[PDB]
């Protein structure tokens, strides 16, 4: 019983925090890339 | 102020017909010469140098924007091994 139950909870904790680990890439590439477009932006604004 | 000529005026009548030796008179305008006013040719302030000095003010203030700029994207090839890394670690674990 303890057996099969606790093997499974190794990919259960691996799949769950895979799925927290691309959606924390899909907001911090996200957050730094505006910065280089208002950068980009503010140099068109100097001339 | 004026100019010398030796001659001072002649005459034998002007027949239309009889037009001969063809020359061409000093054609002048019919106002008193008080309103063909004095020459001037004005500078503009802004020298040949000072708009250098200008536009090499703007060149370097936009220089430095640009560094700005460029050092704002140099980081992000940190991040892409900063964050991949970890993942691809975590994907070996399985």
């Amino acid at each position: 019983q303890r057996t099969g139950r606790s093997a499974l909870a190794v990919l259960i904790r691996a799949c769950y925090r895979l799925q927290q680990q691309l959606q924390r890439t899909r907001r911090a590439l996200l957050h730094h890339s505006d910065a280089v477009l208002t950068s980009l932006h503010h140099v068109r604004m100097l001339l | 102020m004026d100019p010398y000529c030796p001659f001072d005026a002649l005459d034998v009548w002007e027949h239309r017909r009889f037009i001969v030796a063809d020359s061409r008179n000093f054609i002048t305008p019919e106002f008193p010469r008080d309103f063909w006013m004095s020459p001037v040719f004005n500078l503009p302030r802004e020298t040949a140098a000072e708009q250098v000095v200008v536009l090499q003010a703007q060149r370097t203030a936009a220089a430095a924007a640009l560094e700005n700029a460029a050092m704002q994207a140099a980081e992000l090839p940190v991040d892409i091994e900063r964050r991949l890394r970890p993942i691809e670690r975590n994907v070996h674990e399985i």
